[PDB]
């Protein structure tokens, strides 16, 4: 029932954030536009391996967002973990809606390493608008063990929130680009989105995803290492990681920090040339376009340069707010700037929720 | 108005399209195999009135809707249910699976509402009547009593005669509802139904011209007794590494030393069609006599009836 | 029963436009002709994805057009959203009726990744009355989920007015000119109708229409991009836009707004030569002949000369209002052919109202 | 069909003997003979009943 919900990330590990936008009349015009925008650091213990497991913590939390941001909607939309979702595409024969959803459910059965018990959404890679009867299916299977959904559903519940999306981050994250990316059509563009606990890779040829592919690495792993090197606390390694690796000052700790990080940069882009090396099935003669970052650990400084000149393809930071109108009496578009790659999903199912 | 077809006609053809269509013939070449292969003019005529349709590029629930006399409207929406799903196949198998219970649920009550209901009503009380209708002949019968005592004790005296009756209905309903160590010799093998559906199938592929080897690898994924699907990937593994046909059948008690023989002549003739199409005929008939479930019916119906009336007498 | 209806521009996204043409005597003689037209810019929150989702506010809006129009009419044809309906060619065989509408239904069934819950109307790109039973079937399905349909008719049901044709923009556009094309009947005529969410191409032999095909770029996509590059909010960008880009005192203004608009110039470019080399499967060695502009995207300043250079083809703008009388003391000739764009379709589907 | 391939074969002895005993099992099985059963049976019953009605 029609309100415009709101977007919480929820699978945030290091932060949960939540986004309010909607549309702000101007001068008898309207459109989408920001209205509110709250982060709070993640109280561990909330979440471990992907699932919701201190949902009482979690309530409380997401309850402080709704506060800190004065909003009065209670319906929302939010993601799953990357490491709580099976995501893979599936090939199959279309035909009736439901003779596809139990088709589906029949593959993906072979494709989960648990029972069902088992959360099974599908959509089609290509228009269904565009193939006969009995040829030419594709469907990406969405799969997720049951209660990571449940634990999400009863925090959302007694935060007084309804939910009305599940959604997963890696294809979240691009509705901000959706649009920039829709007008160039047979381009083939990356977006890496590196969070805490994981990093999502997915390529597409204008806003159609080829391809997603997950991986366990993350900043979560940079802030490991900058701990073990230096007997540090988890938070203190996490600002000597963000402010000790930018500052102006910051000319003899690149040294004692980048010889900690190294390992981490290396395999790191190992593991990226690893997947890009893994799609490049039918084109044996091409190269790449061009490719952008979101999540927080991409932020770690020259990050961008580095995998620029290491997997042969431009990465760029990218601005998602350029989707949303931005009063800038509410709002400054420098900071908004600083924070949007951390922010890029919890805009992302917030343009699917008022969609 | 016009009438519908037997429910053995319904049965033959629901079981061929179920089983054409599982093989992945298109649905008009299915069709017309059913027709071009039928024995009573009206199916041939209709199928090729619904061939005519679908070949138009209508469904076949919509093609079949053209019979509403014959394919009632629960039949159709079954197909296009199927059609709408992309299970045409599997609700096909169904409907033939639903069309063999319902002729044998037919031949099996009328043997020795419609008919079946109107008949099993009126066998179920019939005697436990005549019964009531002789204990009503007057007063001071056998075992009664008098009319002048209260009515509770009458009736609790006579509570074996409303006993007799109860056991009387129980019985005839009972015939009504049944009637419609080595571990592997304890399996149920292949029986006669489970042959002639087999055969009737077989003889459909072959008339309408899929090699065996393509038949065989259809009817080994639609044979619906375990035993024998295992017997036929047997039987399609010998032939497809170059065993004749009759030669892989006859390591199998289930095909009989005629089966076999009949078999090894169509393999030299170029007849296999028509010798597996004569073979089901046969088969198909054999299952319909196949008897004693209308014997027994008898047996317990008047068995009873003559029980009860011995029963107060006494 | 024999009204002459109405029509309005209901999925114009950025207007609400409307048009009353009937037959108009003048001694003696009767003809169709222009009664009443009528513009309101869309309040926003009425339509979002294609689906009208404020059917009251746009129940108002729609009075406020009627009573503008002055019209005592109150049936109406109108058209769904680009982005609320799949069209595409199917080819089968025709038969009868049911048989062909059930069939349709069934091959559709694969093109359409909703349940049905879903719209399916058809017509032949060819006369049926040219071909033998079981051959040479071509049906286009227009096929819309349900209630894209719903919530316009809950639209139509209380501004008072009763729907009889719910047709599709990209050919209701083309009623104007489907004359001035069924002139020349081997030529190869390509229809632009930039709008404000969707661009359609539709392409012809004769006014016998070949393909159509739906873009999501558009006019709010230019708009968003100057929003974007100057924080604006989206009307002054719209008016920068429009006035900025074509004032005779507008010298200064076409490098700080053509270097803004110039990734959607080029990428749109992109889509339109996309469509086209997909379309060309027949005739390798062939070029091709002429085309139109409909829609108030297309009204960018010298946006015609640029698409004309870039495809290969000459694009000209049309005056729809040819198709039918306009009595000079009502109406100036020259602000008519100035909204002619904008409203092609407004009365498209209202020359589909008197038919 | 199968006398047909039996002349071109030189085996007609054996086509016959199989046609033969298909046929001497097909006599020994035998339709006809229990509808027309079923035609008497309930046809006869339901003329008691009328007649006694009238
Ligand atoms: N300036 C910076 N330099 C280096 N690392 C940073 C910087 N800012 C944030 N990070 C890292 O980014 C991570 C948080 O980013 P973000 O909030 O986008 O990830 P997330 O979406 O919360 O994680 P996930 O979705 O993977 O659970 C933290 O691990 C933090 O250490
Ligand atoms: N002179 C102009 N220069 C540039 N753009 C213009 C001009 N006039 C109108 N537009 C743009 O055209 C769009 C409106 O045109 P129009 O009303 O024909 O589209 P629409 O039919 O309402 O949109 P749709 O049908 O795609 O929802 C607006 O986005 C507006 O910014
Ligand atoms: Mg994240
Ligand atoms: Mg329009």
């Amino acid at each position: 029932a029609k309100g415009k919900l709101v977007l919480g990330l929820d699978i945030g590990s290091t932060s949960i954030k939540m986004i309010l936008l909607k549309e702000q009349r101007k001068r008898g015009e309207v459109i989408y536009a920001l209205q509110s925008f709250g982060m709070k650091p993640l109280p561990p213990e909330a979440i471990v391996d992907g699932a919701l497991m201190n949902s009482t913590a979690i309530v409380q939390a997401v309850q402080d967002l709704m506060s800190e941001l004065k909003v009065k909607g209670k319906d929302v939309a939010i993601g799953v973990s990357g490491h709580s979702v099976i995501i893979k595409k599936i090939q199959m024969p279309r035909m009736s809606q439901d003779e596809l959803e139990e088709s589906i459910q029949w593959e993906a059965e072979q494709y989960i390493p648990f029972d069902v018990k088992d959360v099974n959404i599908d959509t089609q890679i290509l228009d269904g608008g565009g193939n006969d009867a009995t040829g030419q299916m594709d469907v990406l299977l969405v799969a997720a063990k049951k209660d990571m959904i449940n634990d999400y559903t009863t925090v959302v519940s007694e935060a007084g929130l309804a939910p009305v999306v599940v959604d997963v981050d890696a294809f979240a994250v691009q509705n901000m680009f959706s649009v920039n990316y829709d007008v160039p059509e047979r381009e083939t563009v990356v977006l890496i989105n590196a969070g805490a606990s994981v990093v999502n890779i997915n390529i597409i040829s204008n806003g159609a995803t080829v391809f997603t592919r997950d991986v366990t690495i993350g900043g979560n792993q940079f802030t490991e290492e900058i701990q073990k090197q230096l007997n540090v606390s988890y938070e203190e390694a996490e600002a000597l990681k963000i402010g000790g690796n930018g500052a102006d000052a910051d000319a003899v700790v690149p040294q004692d920090v980048e010889r900690v990080l190294s390992s981490v940069a290396e395999q790191v882009a190992g593991e990226i040339q690893r997947s890009l090396d893994f799609y490049a099935g039918t084109a044996a003669d091409s190269n790449f376009s061009k490719v952008y970052l979101s999540g927080g650990t991409a932020k770690i400084p020259a990050l961008f340069k580095t995998i620029e000149a290491r997997t042969g393809v431009p990465v760029e930071i990218l601005n998602p707010f350029r989707k949303i109108e931005v009063d800038n009496r509410k709002f400054d578009p420098a900071f908004v700037m600083d924070v949007a790659p951390m922010a890029a999903v919890a805009v992302g199912l917030a343009l699917r929720r008022p969609g | 108005g016009f009438g519908g077809v037997e429910g053995k006609d319904i049965l033959v053809f629901t079981r061929q399209f179920a089983t054409m269509i599982d093989a992945g013939l298109p649905l008009v070449q299915c069709l017309d195999i059913l027709a071009s292969q039928m024995d009573n003019p009206s199916f041939k005529k209709v199928l090729f009135a619904i061939k005519s349709k679908v070949e138009q590029g209508s469904t076949f629930a919509d093609a079949l809707k053209e019979h509403p006399k014959v394919f009632d409207e629960l039949y159709v929406q079954l197909c296009a249910a199927g059609e709408v799903g992309g299970i045409l196949d599997a609700i096909l198998n169904r409907l033939a699976a639903y069309r063999e219970k319902n002729e044998k649920l037919k031949s099996k009550v009328k043997s020795a509402l419609v008919a079946i209901g109107v008949t099993a009503v009126l066998l179920l009380k019939v005697t436990p009547v005549f019964e009531k209708m002789f204990a009503d002949f007057g007063s001071e019968l056998p075992g009664p009593t008098q009319m002048i005592v209260n009515f509770s004790h009458m009736a609790q005296e006579y509570f074996f005669h409303v006993a007799g009756s109860i056991v009387a209905v129980v019985m005839s309903f009972t015939w009504s509802y049944r009637q419609p160590l080595f571990m592997p010799v304890f399996g149920p093998v292949l029986r006669k139904v489970a042959v002639a559906r087999f055969t009737r199938t077989l003889g459909t592929m072959i008339s309408s011209g899929v090699p065996i080897l393509d038949a065989l690898d259809v009817t080994a994924k639609t044979a619906g007794n375990r035993t024998v699907e295992d017997a036929i990937i047997y039987v399609r593994g010998k032939i497809a590494e170059g065993k004749n046909i009759a030669g892989p059948l006859a390591e199998t008690k289930v095909f009989p030393s005629m089966v076999v023989q009949m078999i090894g002549v169509g393999e030299a003739t170029g007849a296999m069609d028509t010798m597996l199409n004569k073979i089901a005929d046969f088969y198909d008939d054999e299952v319909d006599a196949a008897a004693m479930i209308e014997p027994v019916l008898m047996v317990f119906l008047g068995g009873v009836v003559g029980g009860f009336l011995i029963g107060m007498y006494l």
